[PDB]
């Protein structure tokens, strides 16, 4: 695709798992050719970039975040040639593709690790972090404290301990070895040469360890990220790096790099607390949890962008971000029985909201109008459910529900051969929830979602506009303006389950005509008196503020 | 527990040959008078999820890997109906064998109604889903919300609780549940099944397993409860004849146990029994009238 | 097709409703083009001739047995050209087609009747039976006694009464008018010229009325049937006429015509009491109801053939045949709560047998091995259920269940536009019962049924062989031999739910080797001692009796 260094600021992303989308070869597992065959749907929906979770060769002990070979596609998905076919077909439709790349560690099945343990004096001997003792780095917490007794594991072949921030079968790479830094840069270039549009870099806060520190966010870690950005800048302009740092927003800004250069590390990073705050704002019928999180988020470099999504947990660690000192809602999450029940489990949007269509629309409207580039998760656009018993992550990784036919139209294989089963319950089951059934009526969730994407795409203000919170009489309503300079939009959102009035001081736009964006009806022009808007429970409106003749 | 029994029965049916069953029984050493084998229709130990085998002493050692059904389920507990692809005739055949071969049998909860499993829940948890009592909410197992169940019930068209549950099977005398309950009642009335000897009868047809079980009979007995029993099992999917040498029982009257019909008395000539595919018969051998 | 005057004796028929089989044009209604597109399935199943219920233009007030135009296909099914397309496609596969033709009456919407009532002095004035009084023919019973107050209805336009044996909107044709006889012969020729292989002639016992009689089975009625047979014989050799006479078998033999000519009326007629007797034989675990009905059936002409089917009711009148004087089971049907519940309602085979697979196989084996040409009803080969609330006839006329997809794969229309809905219950619903699901396993009812048809087709004895009941020790078992002279088959059937032994005197075939027909296993050769066979509850065996070397 022609280079366009700001495409990611205007993009709506769609996170879609290769294994889950479409099985074209009847082995019961989604594949790259299958995903390629469904690109017309993705184009029609109106998203701009696919985000694929790891599809590399892997023993799949930790969902594929345990990588066995960075250079090879998991065989059941296809080969590198199928990946290029997918890339070309997407680009032909103006769709880009990014993927997750785990930087911190590999599977213990990786040939580098097997050489490291079997041949310590060989070229891979120092590719991992080895020690005669388990005493080093004692200030680093154990991320998976209920599963791992220690961040050090004794290897029976090498008879030394090796370091791992994640599970024991995921040994950490030794970034103090210059050959490791070059090998990982080479992985980046391999996929960039194939034509991938970018990566989400995963587990990067953990790259370097140092005594006297908690071994996260070290300056040498940021230094390596600068090398990655520089390689991109110099060799592949127009590609993107996204940071997965599950930290309070103030701490995450460091991952965009030096502000004096306009940003010299990641182009994007995720704003994790957004969904938990929106969720609590609705539970409490108060705009404040949202107002406060946005107001307290520091400025980022102008060429950079936050990523946002409607999830309460990071998919790598299954942890919800928080901060004892800087999060006023810190103790409040535990008081909410809905938040409490789902601790450490990914859930889809409809189940998080008890399948309340009004709330699904409200949360989606906020996702599409708040500052940042939004990520939609595959299946949320039809209101798919999840199956929590499959696992904390696999809960939301069931097959895409295309039709009410056998296997939800995901596969021609026998049901017992599917990698995971489709939902089969009365509410979320494929007999009632599927793409085919929603294609017809203009009032389905799918068509509503598609229309909202079309509307958003016609207003640059949503992607790159300023953000001005309007306050107002009523704390149950969140109202704001997005503006870019010629394009100005007003968004009003009712966090209460009951109808609410709001009087807004819109004097600065006096004379302007609010045009509602779905039906194009012209509302009364703005005057010097406060503008009354009335919303039903959980309702919202988007208005284009049109200049007077 | 006698762990290799089910894998051998499974292979005997796949092969339509009695020998994998004949052989493990013949090669099983005698045990103390006080003792008893336990038997069950599973291919894996629940603790380790391993199937028992032996490179030196199991003539079927390399044969399991050649069966694609066997291969697919390595290391996963499966319920009886799913193991047999929900074939009602086979479920009855395997159950008949479980109830008439030497040992004390263990039935697994839900197999009596033909419950399925959910393999994706885990290698053990596949077979640990809620008992399906009714076609109601949560299969009648709980009044809680479905999201709070420890594990979900089966919901597919074949094994789901709308179709497979205790209540639906209670009515018809022809349901799997009622059939199983009747087989258990019949077994409980005949001591030879529990503590009888085991005499494999051989026979013309390798596709049919036939045996007689006898009570040694001491002091103050004599009646149906202690009469000898004859069991005949067709491992082929096709109808099969078998001619049995039962001359030692000349004059006895085989009475089929479920319907109580008297079959022709045993003579000196070979006795012909005919079975449908995967069929079986149980007979009480009644002593003739003087 | 090349003429073959005995094809109907060797045929297995398949009764299939155009409206129900396959909707190719997404209007929610089965059509001729759709039926044509499913001929590969019909060929694969192994049936020899389709039997289509009336597909003529009709207001459909009595299921299409009320005909508005004998020369026109009901428009929603297609046109005469689509019918010829169907005919040619079937013939190409060696499949023939017959159809129902109602001879006794037309709809009151038929142009003949509207001319008869509006223009009494015109050419159609005497096409129907008119009277100034409702007194004529008082000995004729009212067939639909719970609905029709009289067999005469006063017409408000003509202001005379007209005669109808069926509903008032089905006026009887006047066969004493020679122009009516010629017009109906012309209807026969029209369809025969198109290439149809034959007709089931319906309601023929009622053609003529005479004072002093009950107006059924009159000699003039038989005389007209002879005209039909003669027209066939002279102009279209190799076509077939089937009689629908719901009468005791002794009375039906008259419909084959004069024995001295080898039969000069219908080639075939139905043996209605067979299923009620088989049903009662199983209920009572006794062969006698079957033995007796067969033994008491008189000989028919050698070029003629009985038709047989697994239904307890005639589809025209919804009546079960019986006879107070000649049926020893006359009072017994009412004592059976299963028979009692279903009085006057068509039910499919699986529901009649409470979905007991063993009994479905037993009844099907009897249908395929007893003397006559059997008719299979569409859907019974996969074990379809019915929906009694749809009506006494429409109960068994729901869409063919092809797949577990939307509308059971019968149509692409919206579900609310289907002519009738598919079964949706846990036992018979299309999510569990459908062709697709049964295609795979060799042990499905569909594949079992197909195999039985293949086996039957390889033995002429089943179609045209003699029938010898063997008696035997056990009254719970029905055993017989079918023989043609070189091909001899032995069938043994257990009517008891428990295992049963039977000793047969097979001395006449001593030395012969019974070979079981499904697995080809050779059984012990027949000697001079009685041959012991043992059957499981409701089991059966078919043996080919093979000559010794
Ligand atoms: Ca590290
Ligand atoms: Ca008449
Ligand atoms: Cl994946
Ligand atoms: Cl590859
Ligand atoms: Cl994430
Ligand atoms: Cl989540
Ligand atoms: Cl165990
Ligand atoms: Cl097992
Ligand atoms: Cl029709
Ligand atoms: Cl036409
Ligand atoms: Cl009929
Ligand atoms: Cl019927
Ligand atoms: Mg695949
Ligand atoms: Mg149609």
């Amino acid at each position: 695709l022609p280079t366009d260094t700001n495409w990611f600021k205007h993009a709506v992303f769609y996170e879609v798992l290769v294994r889950a989308f479409y099985d074209s070869n009847a082995d019961g597992i989604g594949d790259l050719r299958g995903l390629t065959e469904k690109l017309d749907y993705i184009k029609w929906l109106g998203v701009d970039c696919l985000w694929l979770p790891p599809f590399y060769d892997s023993p799949l002990r930790d969902g594929g975040y345990d990588i066995r070979d960075f250079y090879k596609v998991l065989p059941e998905f296809g080969t590198v040639d199928d990946f290029v076919t997918l890339l070309d077909a997407a680009h032909r439709r103006g769709i880009r593709i990014i993927t997750d790349l785990v930087m911190n560690h590999t599977s213990d099945q990786h040939e580098w690790f097997q050489e490291s343990r079997h041949n310590p004096d060989g070229p891979y001997g120092d590719f991992y972090v080895w020690s005669d003792t388990s005493d080093r780095y004692p200030d680093a917490r154990i991320i998976f404290v209920d599963t791992e007794e220690s961040n050090w594991t004794f290897d029976p072949v090498r008879r030394q301990f090796y370091w791992h921030r994640f599970f024991s079968h995921q040994p950490d790479l030794n970034y103090d070895n210059p050959a490791v830094q070059e090998a990982m840069l080479d992985v980046l270039r391999f996929w960039l040469d194939l034509g991938i549009d970018g990566f989400r870099l995963d587990a990067v806060p953990y790259l370097f360890e140092r005594e006297g520190t908690n071994c996260e966010n070290l300056p040498e870690t940021h230094a390596f990220l600068k090398r990655c950005r520089k390689a991109i800048d110099d060799e592949y302009p127009g590609r993107v790096l996204l940071a997965e740092a599950n930290q309070w927003p103030a701490d995450v800004v460091a991952y965009f790099g030096d502000p004096d250069t306009g940003g010299d590390e990641c182009h994007m990073a995720f704003h994790f607390p957004l969904m938990p705050r929106i969720f609590m704002a609705v539970r409490r019928e108060s705009r404040f949890p949202i107002s406060e999180i946005l107001a307290q988020t520091p400025p980022i470099p102008d060429t950079a962008q936050w990523g946002i999504f409607l999830r309460n947990h990071d998919e790598l660690t299954l942890e919800m971000v928080t901060d004892e000192e800087r999060d006023y809602m810190y103790a409040e999450y535990a008081k909410d029985p809905r938040m409490k029940a789902n601790v450490g489990i990914r859930r889809r949007l409809a189940p998080l909201l008890e399948n309340d269509r009004n709330q699904i629309e409200l949360f989606t409207a906020l996702l599409l109008s708040l500052p940042g580039s939004p990520v939609l998760y595959y299946g949320d656009e039809i209101g798919m459910g999840d199956i929590i018993w499959l696992g904390d992550r696999d809960s939301v990784r069931t097959p895409m529900q295309w039709t009410p036919d056998r296997n939800a139209g995901f596969s021609k294989a026998t049901p017992g051969r599917l990698y995971l089963p489709p939902n089969q319950d009365a509410v979320y089951g494929y007999h009632s929830v599927n793409v085919e059934a929603q294609l017809d009526s203009s009032s389905s969730l799918l068509n509503w979602t598609r229309n909202m994407l079309a509307v958003r795409s016609r207003h640059d203000a949503f992607a790159v506009g300023t953000f001005r919170e309007l306050g107002g009489s009523n704390p149950s309503v969140l109202a704001y303006i997005r503006e870019v300079t010629t394009d100005a939009v007003l968004c009003v959102n009712n966090l209460s389950r009951f109808p609410q009035p709001i009087e807004l001081n819109l004097q600065q736009w006096a004379g302007y005509i609010p045009v509602e964006m779905t039906g194009y009806v012209e509302f009364p022009s703005i005057g010097q008196l406060p503008y009354l808007l009335t919303l039903p429970g959980h309702g919202f409106y988007w208005f284009q503020l049109r200049e007077p003749d | 527990f006698h762990f290799p029994l089910m894998p051998r029965i499974f292979m005997a049916v796949r092969r339509e040959s009695r020998f994998p069953i004949s052989e493990i029984l013949a090669q099983t050493p005698p045990i103390p008078d006080t003792a008893q084998w336990g038997i069950f229709l599973r291919n894996h130990d629940e603790l380790t999820l391993e199937m028992v085998t032996d490179e030196e002493r199991d003539y079927m050692y390399a044969e399991y890997a050649k069966d694609p059904r066997m291969k697919a389920n390595v290391g996963i507990r499966r319920r009886l109906a799913p193991l047999l692809e929900n074939d009602r005739n086979q479920i009855e055949l395997f159950t008949a064998l479980l109830l008439s071969l030497p040992g004390s049998p263990v039935l697994y909860y839900g197999d009596e109604i033909g419950m399925g499993d959910i393999i994706w829940l885990g290698d053990r948890d596949s077979v640990r889903t809620p008992m399906q009592w009714t076609p109601d909410r949560n299969a009648g197992f709980s009044k809680a919300t479905p999201g709070r169940l420890y594990l979900p019930p089966n919901q597919d068209a074949v094994y789901g609780y709308h179709s497979v549950n205790v209540e639906a099977q209670l009515d018809s005398s022809s349901s799997l549940l009622n059939w199983t309950r009747n087989m258990l009642a019949v077994r409980s009335r005949h001591d030879a099944f529990a503590v009888g000897t085991f005499r494999e009868l051989g026979g013309s047809n390798p596709s049919v397993l036939a045996y007689i079980r006898e009570v040694t009979r001491q002091q103050g007995d004599g009646g149906a409860k202690t009469d000898a029993v004859l069991c005949v099992n067709n491992l082929s999917r096709f109808p099969q004849p078998i001619e049995l040498n039962l001359q030692q029982w000349a004059g006895y009257i085989p009475v089929e146990m479920t319907g109580y019909v008297e079959f022709p008395s045993i003579g000196q000539l070979p006795y012909l029994l005919t079975l449908p595919g995967h069929g079986f018969y149980w007979f009480q051998l009644r002593e003739p009238d003087p």
